[PDB]
């Protein structure tokens, strides 16, 4: 790794600097280097890792959709297809990189619910981004890989976290979107979002003002989707 | 495409 | 060049696709490949080249300023300096790349005023971006390189273009900013912006509705700066 | 830093 010679703490520091500078490719490379030091990640470090790659893959997804839309109109020279493929391959590469970090060896060393659910949710997310661009004979297996990861994360979160836990809430949000538009299960999506929202509502009374803010922010995203879906 | 809300940075 | 095997027309097509996808690094690489085919560029192609690299270097400049500001506060470990240097070196590399294209061989083959002024303005601009980060024994020579390019462009534009010509206007705008904050000549900056604005005003009557819109857009940028400077 | 107006994309 090109980050093999840099101190773990320096990589984390520079990831935070890169975030401030909106240099998310750099941020992701720094956090990949930190992961490859082999130590477990703290909560803050997990969030740095996720924010970095979410920003990188988000740009790729938005670009892919623009090209995927222009390509569909053109259908209903080879250049549109070629360039959509180029972006698609880059996007798949980022997803494979993240999945590789989770498999070697973040998930297997994650024993606390807050770390293990976080990583399994990420695994679901990056298989979902692969599913968004998948068209071949592996699309069903990619979708089932996303489903499996989300389901394991859900099972742990329901046993080990309160219904307002923001990790649990964000997992349920993303799994519901998976259902709606990847699994073509809109009713499952709506059910999951509603049940998640209502069970969180009923647990808000236990929270401090700060935790209340964190939980209600994600609850509003569930509501946003339910409003579009119903 | 209409994108639904998911967790974290709305980076796309 | 990694674009050596792609058709010129395909590179231009993909640059336009990359612009639509907000993939400006790709856009710049495609346009660099098109330049390296050795043919002169059309007006549209020149603008694709400029838009691509302006977006790339703009991200780098914004990141450099964030890090340059955080580094100054820290003064009032080596990591902030190291990472500012990393971004700085990348930024200088992009500027050197653009300047290399202009020198090999866009400027020497540019004989019409609209192409030659465009390229000399770009040369001034990318030496100005180098000047923004320069601190060593070459800063004065970098500044004089910017000045020289802008001045040659100005001399041609005043002889060969009307005062409302948008290329001429954008050149004068940028040269005035060069004066204000690179050459530390705020009075020259103000004079140039005022004279440019007033001489354009007096020539608007010759223009069609569409050309009027193009010229007044840049005139408003001159006014914006004059309002901040006076 | 306060950046003044220059030509083209305000990309920084
Ligand atoms: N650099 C960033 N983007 C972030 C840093 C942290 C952070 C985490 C722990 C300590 C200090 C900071 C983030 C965070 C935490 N949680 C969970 C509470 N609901 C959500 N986000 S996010
Ligand atoms: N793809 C882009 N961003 C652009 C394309 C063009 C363009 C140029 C010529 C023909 C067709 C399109 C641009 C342009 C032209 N001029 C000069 C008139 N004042 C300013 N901008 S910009
Ligand atoms: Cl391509
Ligand atoms: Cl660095
Ligand atoms: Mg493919
Ligand atoms: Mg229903
Ligand atoms: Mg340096
Ligand atoms: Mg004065």
């Amino acid at each position: 790794g090109a980050m093999g010679s840099m101190e773990r703490a320096s990589l984390i520091q520079k990831a935070k600097l890169a975030e401030q500078a909106e240099r998310y490719e750099d941020m992701a490379a720094f956090m990949k280097g930190a992961v490859e030091k082999g130590e477990e990640l703290s909560c803050e470090e997990r969030n740095l890792l996720s924010v970095a790659y979410k920003n990188v893959v988000g740009g790729q997804r938005a670009a892919w959709r623009v090209l995927s839309s222009i390509e569909q109109k053109s259908n209903e020279g080879p250049e549109v297809r070629e360039y959509r493929e180029k972006v698609e391959t880059e996007l798949q590469g980022v997803c494979d990189t993240v999945l590789g970090l989770l498999d070697s060896h973040l998930i297997k060393e994650a024993g606390d619910a807050e770390s293990r659910v976080f990583y399994l949710k990420m695994k679901g997310d990056y298989y979902r981004y692969l599913a968004e661009v998948a068209t071949g004979d592996d699309k069903k297996r990619i979708i089932d890989s996303a489903r499996s990861a989300y389901q394991e994360a859900m099972d742990i979160s329901k046993k080990e976290m309160p219904p307002t836990n923001p990790i649990r809430l964000g997992l349920a949000l993303n799994f519901s979107v998976f259902h709606y538009e990847i699994a073509n299960s809109p009713e499952e999506a709506i059910s999951l979002a509603k049940t998640t929202f209502d069970e969180a509502m009923a647990d808000l009374h236990t929270l401090s003002e700060d935790s209340y803010k964190d939980s209600t922010l994600i609850m509003q995203l569930l509501r946003d989707n339910l409003t579009l879906w119903t | 495409k209409l994108m639904f809300k998911t967790e974290g940075p709305d980076s796309d």
